[PDB]
C-alpha cells in the first residue's frame, strides 16, 4: 500500500487550498527576475574563467611556449597531482589547483556518463614587448593516449635554420590534426571547440577526478611565442572554459562529497 | 538550426506568457541533435531548456 | 476595517497647527487591534484615513495635510520645523487643504506602497517606515469677531482590503 | 576590378573576445574538425532511457534521505521530536579533524549555483516500528519559530497523522513568505548554521527559509512488551511543483571536491 | 475627472454618508478625496490560504 | 574551404565608442544576463496605477503652491499686492549663512534640463478669508512692466475677480511674445533674480519670460468688526496646455542634493 | 462648489479668444528646433559622463586594478561618504564628489520608486606604456550584499605562478556572474548594462542618496590590467552612464531641496 | 521591437505631421514590456514618448 | 552562445576618414541631437517667397 | 530618403538622357524637408539639384 | 556553387541520414567542374565526397 | 551595372560554353557607357570583352 517505495510518495492534507499556486502566475518574471533559469543545459553555455598561464616560466630565450592541456577544466582543490603548490593543515606543503570551480566541473562528478564537444577561449592579456608579431594556436592532439596537462619550450633563436624547423616540426602545430591560428597583435582570441572523436567509445567516466595528471581524449595542445626579455614576465594566457552543443551527461547518481575551504597561502 | 540571425525570432530568455510550460519535460527522439532538431519539434518555447 | 480616532488636535485664533503623525504606527499600534492581528504573519492592508473640521464662518485660515508614501531609505523630504518653503514640496504628495470656514474635506486613501508583499507583524517596527503624514499651517488661525475659542481637527483612519492569512505562534508586535 | 562598389558605409563594433554571458547568443568558433557542422546526438545510445537529466526540476525533485530522528520510550504528549527548517539546502556534515566532508541531498545540489530560490519543499516521513506500535505524531509549519514550551493547535498549520494507516507520508510546504523570492544560504554557508536541531526548535523567520516544519508528540507510543523499543523516523527531502530557482551566482566558487589536507 | 488632475491620481467629492463597520458619519458637506489610483496586479497576494481566517477563529 | 568568396568589398567605418548623443539608435551591449532578451516591464507591479509619469507634461502640469502674499486693510483702490513674472522657473530660497535651499515647483523641476520653452502658465490663486471679507482683485498681464503708480483698465489685459462666488480660481497666461521660444534661465539663475516683489512691479520684457502678472486691488477689503483682519492669497503655479521645452542644455551640471558645507 | 480641491482649477476668463493655440501650430518643429521632446524617458537613454578614475593610485608593481561601483551613478555633492575631499566654506576639508550631475541623478529623488537595467559604458582615455596588452572586464556581484564604491589591486608580478593565480581567484571575474571582457589595445570600450535582479523586490529606494557609502544591488566590478612604470599615471577609465530599456519611476512626490554651488578646491 | 535596421522605419526624431498627439496620454497594458509593446499598440507615433 | 555561426567571411575595407569628394554618398556622422532624424525645412519660412 | 544603399538606385551624377531638365526650376512645397520629399515629389531626376 | 552563405544550407559534415549512400559512386559528366556541377547534378548528398 | 554583388551572378573567366562567340565583334551603341550598357544589351557573354 506505498509502504516501501524507494522514491516515497504518501500526500497528506497540508495547509493549502489551492494546489502549487506559484505555477499559475504567469507574468511573475516581468515583475521581478526578467529571466527564468529551467535546464542546466541553457546556463553550461555561458563562459567562466578556468585558469591563467604564464609562457615566459619554462625555457630561455626567444622560443615557442606549448602547453598541453585536456579539453575538460581541471578540479579546484588539494589534487594529489595538482600544478601547484600550497601551505596545508600541517604547515607543510601539498598540491594544489589554483583554478576556478566551474559550473562543468560542479555537475559532472554527480553522472555516470559524459559525451559531447568542449568549447575554449584563450584571451592573452597582461603586459608584452613592443617587438611581438607572435601567433596563438590552438590543435587537437590524438584519442588514443591521453596526455597529462604539461608545458614545454621549443628554442627557435638557434643559429641553423634547420634546427629552427626541427622544433617547429616538433610541434602538434605542424600535423594534419585540427589547427587555429590567429595573430596576438590583431585579435588575440582563439575560440575554439573540441569535438569528440573516439576509438568506439559511447561515452567516458563523468566521475574522473585526475585530468591534470592524466588528461583526456579531447586534449588540445596551446601554442605560443615568448620572448626572455622584460615586460614579457607579465604575459599570460587566460582559459575561458564552456560547452559545445552536442553535449549531454548520463544518469544521477547523486551528489558526490563536498569540500568548502578557501585558497592556501601558494608555496 | 544554422539560421541567419536567430537569435531576433526567439523569445530567448522569459515570461513570453505563453512559456509556462516550465512543468512540461523535454521529449528527445530517436536520433535527435540538438541543433536542427526538438527546439522546432516539440514547440516554440523549447529554448528555455537549452535547444 | 474599524475606524479608530488616531488623532486629535485644536486650533486656537493666533496659534499654528504644525503636527507630524505616522497612521500606520497610530492605527496599528492600538491596544484593541493588536489582539486581533496577534497570531498571524501577513498583513498587506491599504489604510484609508480621514479628517473632520467642525469650523465656523468666522474663522478663517488654511492648512496642508500631507502624506509621505514609503520612506525607508529616504535621505531627503526633511521632517524638521516649520518654514513656509516645505509647503511647495509637500504640495506634491497626497495632500488635502483643510479651513474652517466652509468646515469641509478631508479623505484619503493612501496606498500600500512597499518593495515585498505581505510586510511581516512580528518584526520590531514593521509598520513605522511606510508613510507618515504631516499638517503645516498656512499661517495661524484667525477670527473676525475677535473670538478666541478652539475648534478641533480630527483624524480617523481604518484598513480598506486586509489579507491576514498565516498563522503563527509568535506575538505579534 | 570592373565596377566601383557604391554601397553605404557601413558602421561595425569589433567583438574580439565574444560574448561569453549570455546563454543564447550564436558564437563565431573555429570547431578543430572537418565538417564544419559535426556533431553527435543526446539520446539513448549511451544505454540510458533518453531522458534530458539537465532540467533543474529533473535533479531537484528526487527523493534523497537527508537525516534521522529517534521517538522515545520517555517521549509524552507535546514532546518536541523533530525541528527543520524549509529551505533548499538540506545537507550533513562529518568532521574528522582536518577533514570535513558535506554531504548533500539532490535538492541542495540542485540550488548551489544560485541566488534566489522559491516554491514548495517536499519532506518524506518514514517511520520504521513494528505493527504493534502506535501513536500520534504531529506536523507543525510556523513560519517564525515554535516557543519553548507545549505549541497550541491554533496558531499554527498542523496535521496530527495517525501512524497505523500511514507510517510513511510526505508533507509538503508551500510558499508562505512575505517576499516572493528568498535568498540561498549555499552549501557553504549551511555548513555553519542548524537546521535539524531535534532538541530545540530550529530560528526560522530569516530572509533565507520558508519557515519551520517541527514533529511533535500527541499520543505517546503504545508497546506491546516490556522490551525498550527504539523507533526511528527518517526525513527525506524533495522539490515540490512549485520550485524555481534564479540569479547564478558565487554559491560554489569555495567548494570542491578534494578533501582538505 | 476634471479639474487640473493627471492619470497619476484623482481628486473627488465623496457622499455625506460614510459608513465602514459599525461606525457611521453624518458629514455636514460632501468632503474631499485625493486618490492616488493604486490597483496591485495579481500575483501579490498569497492564494489558497483562506482556511485560517480571523472569522473563523473559533 | 571548397570554394571562393565572390561577394563585393563592402567599406565600413568602425565606432568603437558608440553613439552616445541620440536617443533612438540601436546599440550593441553585452548585457550581464543569461537571457539575451531580458527585460522587465514597467507597469502596475510596483503597486501604482499604471500611468506613465516620465512625461515632461506630466510632471509639469502639477498644480503646486509656490509662495504666498498678504491683502491689508490699508490697502485701497489701485494698490499693488503682488507682482510675477509668467515664465517655468518658480522656485524659493531658504537662506542659513553656510546654506542656501532651493524648493522648487514641478514646473521648475520638469523645465531646469532644457534651454528654450515656450507655452503657457497656469496661475492658481487662492484667497483665505471668511464668508464676511469681500472685495475686488484685479489680474493685470503686461508683456514688459508695469508702471509705479496706478494701472489704467484700458492699455493692459486685466479681469477683475469679485471674490464672494469666486474664492479660487486660476488664470492661464498664454503665449505673446515676439518670439517663439524664449530661453530658460535654470534654477542655478533663478535664486539670483526677483520674480515675485509684493512691494513693487517686477521687470519683465527679457528675453527670459513671457511678461509679468501682478494682482491689484478695486474694491477695498470689507470687515465684519473692529477685528484687524490678515487676509492672505496663496499663488500655485503649473503648466498650461500649450507648454513645451526643447533644447537640452547644462541647467542642472551644477545643482546638488547636498548642502553646503 | 469646487473651492477646497487640493489640485485646484476654476478657469476665469483670460486674456485669449483661442485656447491653447501653440497645439494648433503642426509644422512648429520644421521651422525651429528640428526635433520634439515630449518624455524623459526617451531623453534618459542619451550617455553622459559621470566620473573618472585611475587604476595607478592603489598598489605597486604589475598588478590587477579592480573598482567596485554601484550600477546607480553616485551624487555630486558634498556627501558626508565622498570619494574625494574639499574645502569647504570653514576653510577646513569634507568629503566631496568630483562627478558630474546626470539625469538620472535628478530625477530619481523625486520619485518613490525604481526598477530597471541600467547601461554603462567604460572608454580608458588618456596615457599608457607601449607594453599593454590589458583586458578591461565587468562583472557583476550579487544582489544580497550591496558593496560600497570600492578600489583594489591584486599583485600579479609574484615569483609563484600559483601566488598569481590565487590573485586571479580573488577576483569576481573568475566566477559565475555575468562578465563581460575586451582588450584595451583593440577596442577598449565595454558597453555593460545591468539588469534588474532582486530578491523578491519589486522596487527600490529611489530617493537613497548614499550609494558611494553602502552602494545598490546592481553593483559591478570592473578590472583593469596596470604596471607601475611612468606614462601609466595618465592611464584612466571613464564612466559613461545611461538607462536600460526597462527602466521605470513610481509616483512623483515633489522636487527635493536643491543646492548651488560650483566645485571647490580640491584638497 | 528587435528587428533588423528598425531606425529607418521611425518618424524617429520630430514633426511627421501626424506625430502631433503629444497631448495624448500613453496607456501602458497590465503586464506590458516596453520593447514588444505600446509603440505597436498605441499607434505609429508611440516613439517619441521613447517607447 | 548555442549554435555556431556558419556564414562566409565577408571581405571588408575600413574607410575611417570617409568620402570627402563626391556629393551624393550617404554618411556615417554622428549628429548631436536627441532624435537621429532632426531635420527642418527649407521653405518660405523665413519671411521669403519659398524658390530654390 | 533614409533607404538602405540609395546610391545605387540613383543616376547620381551625370547625363542620364532624360535628365536634360536642367533648365526646370525645383518647387518646395509650403513645409518641405530634403530628405523625404521632393526628391521623389518633382520627379527621378531631382537629385541634380541637390535633393 | 559561388552562392551566399552556402555552408548554412548544406548537411556539410555527418549522418543527414539519406547520407548514408557512401558505397555510391560518383560520376563526373564529360567536360564538369567541381564548382557548378556534380553537386546539384547527382544529389543532395554529394558534398561528402568533396564537391 | 552598380548592382550589389555582380560577380556573383557572371561567368566571368572563361569557357561558359555558350561563351565560345569569340569571333563575334562587339556593337556600341552611338552614345553608351561602360557601365550600365552592351554588357546587358549584347548578350549574356559581353563580360569576356571587358564590359
Amino acid at each position: 500500500d506505498n509502504s516501501n517505495n524507494p522514491v516515497g510518495g504518501n500526500p497528506i492534507d497540508n495547509y493549502g487550498t489551492e494546489h502549487a499556486p506559484l505555477l499559475k502566475e504567469d507574468n511573475q518574471y516581468l515583475v521581478y527576475q526578467g529571466e527564468r533559469i529551467v535546464s542546466f543545459k541553457d546556463l553550461l553555455r555561458r563562459y567562466q574563467y578556468l585558469n591563467s598561464y604564464w609562457p615566459q616560466e619554462t625555457g630561455s630565450g626567444f622560443r615557442y611556449y606549448t602547453l598541453d592541456s585536456p579539453g575538460m577544466p581541471i578540479y579546484r582543490g588539494w589534487d594529489p597531482n595538482g600544478i601547484d603548490q600550497g601551505q596545508d593543515s600541517t604547515a607543510g606543503n601539498s598540491p594544489y589547483n589554483f583554478c576556478s570551480m566551474t559550473l562543468l566541473n560542479y555537475l559532472a562528478p554527480a553522472f555516470v556518463c559524459q559525451r559531447g564537444s568542449l568549447r575554449h577561449k584563450w584571451v592573452t592579456a597582461g603586459a608584452r614587448v613592443n617587438s611581438t608579431a607572435s601567433v596563438l594556436s590552438a590543435t587537437r592532439h590524438g584519442v588514443l593516449f591521453p596526455l597529462p596537462l604539461a608545458e614545454t619550450a621549443h628554442p627557435l633563436d638557434n643559429a641553423l635554420v634547420g634546427d629552427r624547423r626541427s622544433e617547429l616540426q616538433e610541434m602538434q602545430r605542424s600535423r594534419l590534426n585540427g589547427t587555429a591560428i590567429t595573430p596576438v597583435r590583431l585579435n588575440n582570441t582563439l575560440e575554439i571547440e573540441l569535438p569528440y572523436y573516439s576509438i568506439g567509445q559511447r561515452f567516458h567516466a563523468s566521475r574522473f577526478l585526475d585530468l591534470a595528471g592524466t588528461g583526456d581524449t579531447q586534449g588540445v595542445e596551446i601554442a605560443c611565442e615568448i620572448s626572455d626579455g622584460g615586460n614579457d614576465a607579465n604575459y599570460r594566457l587566460d582559459q575561458f572554459v564552456s560547452v559545445g552543443e552536442d553535449f549531454t551527461l548520463g544518469m544521477f547518481v547523486g551528489a558526490p562529497i563536498m569540500y568548502f575551504y578557501n585558497d592556501p597561502t601558494a608555496t | 538550426e544554422f539560421k541567419h540571425d536567430g537569435l531576433i525570432s526567439k523569445p530567448a530568455s522569459a515570461v513570453a506568457k505563453a512559456a509556462d510550460a516550465l512543468s512540461m519535460i523535454p521529449y528527445i527522439a530517436p536520433y535527435a541533435k540538438a541543433t536542427s532538431m526538438v527546439a522546432d519539434k516539440i514547440g516554440k518555447i523549447a529554448r528555455i531548456f537549452g535547444y | 476595517s474599524r475606524p479608530i480616532k488616531i488623532q486629535q488636535y485644536q486650533w486656537t485664533p493666533g496659534v499654528q497647527l504644525f503636527q507630524t503623525f505616522n497612521p500606520w504606527s497610530d492605527y496599528f499600534g492600538n491596544a484593541d487591534v493588536l489582539e486581533k492581528i496577534n497570531r498571524f504573519r501577513n498583513l498587506r492592508c491599504k489604510l484609508c484615513l480621514k479628517v473632520l473640521i467642525n469650523g465656523n464662518s468666522f474663522y478663517y485660515g488654511r492648512a496642508l495635510l500631507s502624506y509621505n508614501p514609503y520612506l525607508r531609505n529616504d535621505q531627503v523630504t526633511v521632517n524638521r520645523s516649520f518654514f513656509i518653503q516645505d509647503l511647495i514640496a509637500a504640495s506634491n504628495k497626497p495632500h488635502i487643504l483643510l479651513d474652517p470656514c466652509s468646515s469641509e474635506g478631508g479623505q484619503m486613501c493612501l496606498p500600500f506602497i512597499w518593495p515585498e508583499n505581505y510586510l511581516d507583524i512580528t518584526s520590531t517596527g514593521w509598520e513605522d517606515q511606510m508613510g507618515e503624514c504631516i499638517i503645516h499651517d498656512f499661517d495661524v488661525l484667525r477670527h473676525a469677531n475677535g473670538g478666541t475659542d478652539p475648534i478641533t481637527v480630527s483624524i480617523f483612519a481604518w484598513a480598506e482590503d486586509v489579507s491576514l492569512l498565516i498563522p503563527t505562534t509568535v506575538a505579534a508586535q | 576590378s570592373r565596377p566601383a562598389v557604391l554601397s553605404d558605409i557601413q558602421p561595425y563594433v569589433p567583438r574580439y573576445c565574444g560574448n561569453l554571458a549570455n546563454s543564447d547568443a550564436p558564437e563565431t568558433v573555429n570547431k578543430l574538425s572537418v565538417d564544419s557542422k559535426n556533431e553527435l546526438i543526446d539520446t539513448r545510445t549511451m544505454g540510458l532511457g533518453g531522458a534530458d537529466e539537465l532540467t533543474i526540476h529533473s535533479i531537484a525533485s528526487r527523493m534523497t534521505f537527508w537525516r534521522q530522528f529517534d521517538w522515545p520510550e520517555s517521549a509524552v504528549t507535546d514532546t518536541l521530536l523533530a525541528s527543520m527548517s524549509v529551505q533548499p539546502f538540506c545537507i550533513d556534515t562529518v568532521t574528522a579533524s582536518p577533514v570535513t566532508e558535506i554531504h548533500s541531498t539532490a535538492l541542495a545540489f540542485a540550488s548551489a549555483p544560485f541566488e534566489t530560490w522559491q516554491g514548495s519543499i517536499k519532506f518524506h516521513f518514514k517511520v520504521v516500528c513494528s505493527e504493534y506500535h502506535r501513536g500520534r505524531l504531529r506536523l507543525v509549519y510556523n513560519p517564525l519559530t515554535n516557543n519553548a514550551g507545549p505549541v497550541a493547535f491554533n496558531q499554527v498549520y498542523s496535521t496530527t497523522i495517525d501512524i497505523s494507516n500511514d507510517r510513511e507520508f510526505d508533507y509538503e510546504c508551500k510558499w508562505t513568505d512575505i517576499r516572493a523570492w528568498n535568498a540561498c544560504i549555499g552549501i557553504d554557508g549551511a555548513t555553519s548554521a542548524t537546521f535539524f536541531n531535534t532538541a530545540a526548535a530550529v530560528t526560522g523567520g530569516t530572509p533565507f527559509d520558508n519557515g519551520t516544519l517541527s514533529v511533535y508528540v500527541v499520543n505517546e507510543l503504545a508497546t506491546p512488551s516490556t522490551a525498550a523499543a527504539d523507533v526511528k523516523v527518517q526525513v527525506w527531502v524533495s522539490a515540490g511543483d512549485d520550485f524555481a530557482v534564479a540569479v547564478p551566482g558565487v554559491g560554489l566558487s569555495q567548494l570542491s571536491y578534494f578533501q582538505q589536507q | 475627472p476634471s479639474a487640473n488632475d493627471g492619470p497619476s491620481f484623482t481628486t473627488s467629492k465623496t457622499s455625506q454618508n460614510t459608513t465602514s463597520e459599525n461606525v457611521h458619519f453624518v458629514d455636514g458637506d460632501t468632503p474631499w478625496t485625493y486618490d492616488v489610483a493604486a490597483t496591485p496586479d495579481e500575483t501579490s497576494k498569497l492564494s489558497g490560504f483562506d482556511d485560517a481566517g480571523l472569522g473563523e477563529f473559533l
